[PDB]
């Protein structure tokens, strides 16, 4: 309205704006063996597929990059591009070879004798898968059998389970005796690989990334650069990838050697200790409220 | 104690998460890109409401 | 090299197994928690190859030192990886070798002969200050998502015959990113060489619960209630 009577009124809201920000990451060096993961010559059978665990080292992703042109490059619960800033807790790669055709086999919730005999994942995955082609690598032009996939089973595979049994299935009632007669086949078949095969059917190398996230205090980051510390202050904070903003203090609060943060009735953060060295802050909001405007009639 | 009560209860329910992957927006913000961080904000935006 | 004879008892657990749940600080709090806990006034066992199930519960109150180290195993052979654990004067080894094991595992005090036949290959090996240090040792031993979780606890102890009655939460020590199966486990004794003596301990096993634990003002957890132990513990984690 163009006219206001005499009272008093709420109109909006304030609140303090922060001054700087503040990083405190880690300050390790090393290098995380991303390096050795790729390119190493040999990849394992699919029915018996490697496990590599990374921690405690800087996680860099340009390498990949410049790799090699991919196949694939899908990342499921993490934007591809945003890999550079995150901090996780521990990181699982898992490396194999598999037929060109069945690259869409690997993906939560699917089915397939891959799916389903050979490498399961669980539905809340939350990571990145990554193919290409090594035609020009594993493909002998006589043919290459070193790559053999399980084919028959007896029952399903749980998320993230390895099978290597190997024993003469048994699809009837009679029994296989150690033998392979009627009725009874070997569990594994071997690929055939030949530079001559068009594309569906040459060798392709595929590497499953898994993370953990939200978790104990992590140590699988650190391309950024780590700042200085400020206090009583209205500032931005990211402590460990811990990131927030409000008013730092010295605290009086007797924490343990083994706990990190703190929290409180409300279960909201309200304490935490600087890598870098050990010490106790109390973390406040900063000021906000509200603005009421008094004034009489605009008569 | 009814006022306590309920205040109490308004400030807990901000950390259910409705069916989404945190209950936190800062870190889907910064752990997401924005064509997709709609679908999580919107179960929060609802429950909040 | 069998001079190891068990003899099996019954006694009561009490409230004792209780450990801090995560690295959270709290204060003047009381916080509900669903986990893996030994229940309040079970049924545990004193021994004068055992099951893991879901995680292991061990006391012990012996100053001889005999006791020292564990293994673990699901078909305690070579064929398979086997966490093997060793206190020692100086330090503690923690490997995770397929080490072809013996019938009865024995020191001879430091021969690992008797232990197992060969080592062979491995990932995991960890060497640090030793876990061990009138005294009663409790620990508390879970595999879960990956990761192998020991806690433990020193506390002095009058001569009692039987676990003393009070709280005392269980700080945790280590937390070994193995990822293995865990069926059976032994433990590892060490006879001056070849004398033959006498050691005891109790067992107990853990089971998936709900606990309301209480957080005084300066740090540490000084009361716990097991909601499922009876109605009134029902009703006081109804009323929190
Ligand atoms: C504990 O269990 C044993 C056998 O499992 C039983 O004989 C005994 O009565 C139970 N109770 C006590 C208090 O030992
Ligand atoms: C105790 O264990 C440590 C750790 O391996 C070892 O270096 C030391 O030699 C051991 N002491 C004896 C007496 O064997
Ligand atoms: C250990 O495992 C590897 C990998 O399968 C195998 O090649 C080797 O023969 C095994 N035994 C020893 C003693 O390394
Ligand atoms: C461990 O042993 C159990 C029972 O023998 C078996 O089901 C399981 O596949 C084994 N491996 C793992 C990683 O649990
Ligand atoms: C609580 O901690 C403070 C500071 O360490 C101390 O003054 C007090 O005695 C402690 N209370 C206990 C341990 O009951």
């Amino acid at each position: 309205s163009f006219t206001v009577e005499k009272g008093i009124y709420q109109t909006s809201n304030f609140r303090v704006q922060p001054t700087e920000s503040i990083v405190r990451f880690p300050n390790i060096t090393n290098l995380c063996p991303f390096h050795e993961v790729f390119n190493a010559t040999t990849f394992a059978s699919v029915y018996a597929w490697n496990r590599k665990r990374i921690s405690n080292c800087v996680a860099d992703y340009s390498v990949i990059y410049n790799f090699a042109p991919f196949f694939a490059f899908k990342c499921y619960g993490v934007s591809p591009t945003k890999l550079n800033d995150l901090c996780f807790t521990n990181v699982y790669a898992d490396s194999f070879v598999i037929r060109g055709n069945e690259v869409s086999q690997i993906a939560p919730g699917q089915t397939g004798n891959i799916a389903d005999y050979n490498y399961k994942l669980p539905d809340d995955f939350t990571g990145c898968v990554i193919a290409w082609n090594s035609n020009k690598l594993d493909s002998k032009p006589s043919g290459n059998y070193n790559y053999l996939y399980r084919l028959l089973r007896k029952s399903k595979l749980k998320p993230f389970e390895r099978d290597i049994s190997t024993e003469i299935y048994q699809a009837g009632n009679k029994p296989c005796n150690g033998v392979a007669g009627p009725n009874c086949y070997s569990p594994l078949q071997s690929y055939g690989f030949r530079p001559t095969y068009g594309v569906g059917h040459q060798p392709y190398r595929v590497v499953v990334l898994s993370f953990e996230l939200l978790h104990a205090p992590a140590t699988v980051c650190g391309p950024k650069k780590s700042t200085n510390l400020v206090k009583n202050k209205c500032v931005n904070f990211n402590f460990n990838g811990l990131t927030g903003t409000g008013v730092l203090t010295e605290s009086n609060k007797k924490f343990l050697p083994f706990q990190q943060f703190g929290r409180d009735i409300a279960d909201t953060t309200d304490a935490v200790r600087d890598p870098q060295t050990l010490e106790i802050l109390d973390i406040t909001p900063c000021s906000f409220g509200g603005v009421s405007v008094i004034t009489p009639g605009t008569n | 104690n009814h006022n306590a009560q309920a205040l109490n209860t308004l400030v807990k329910q901000l950390s259910s998460k409705f069916g989404a992957i945190s209950s936190v927006l800062n870190d889907i913000l910064s752990r997401l890109d924005p064509p997709e961080a709609e679908v999580q904000i919107d179960r929060l935006i609802t429950g909040r409401l | 090299v069998n001079l190891i004879t068990r003899t099996q008892s019954y006694t009561n657990s009490f409230t004792r197994g209780v450990y801090y749940p995560d690295k959270v600080f709290r204060s003047s709090v009381l916080h509900s928690t669903h986990d893996l806990f030994l229940p309040f006034f079970s049924n545990v066992t004193w021994f004068h190859a055992l099951p893991f199930n879901d995680g292991v519960y061990f006391a012990s109150t012996e100053k001889s030192n005999i006791i020292r180290g564990w293994i673990f195993g699901t078909t305690l052979d070579s064929k398979t990886q086997s966490l093997l654990i060793v206190n020692n004067a100086t330090n503690v080894v923690i490997k995770v070798c397929e080490f072809q094991f013996c019938n009865d595992p024995f020191l001879d005090v430091e021969s690992e002969f008797r232990v197992y036949s060969s080592a062979n290959n491995c990932t995991f090996e960890y060497v640090s200050q030793p876990f061990l240090m009138k005294n009663l040792r409790e620990f508390v031993f879970k595999n879960i998502d990956g990761y192998f979780k020991i806690y433990s606890k020193h506390t002095p102890i009058n001569l009692e015959r039987d676990l003393p009655q009070g709280f005392s939460a269980l700080e945790p020590l280590v937390d070994l990113p193995i990822g293995i199966n865990i069926t059976r486990f032994q433990t590892l004794l060490a006879l001056h060489r070849w004398t033959a003596g006498a050691a005891a301990y109790y067992v107990g096993y853990l089971q998936p619960r709900t606990f309301l634990l209480k957080y005084n003002e300066n740090g540490t957890i000084t009361d716990a209630v097991d909601c499922a132990l009876d109605p009134l513990s029902e009703t006081k984690c109804t009323l929190k």
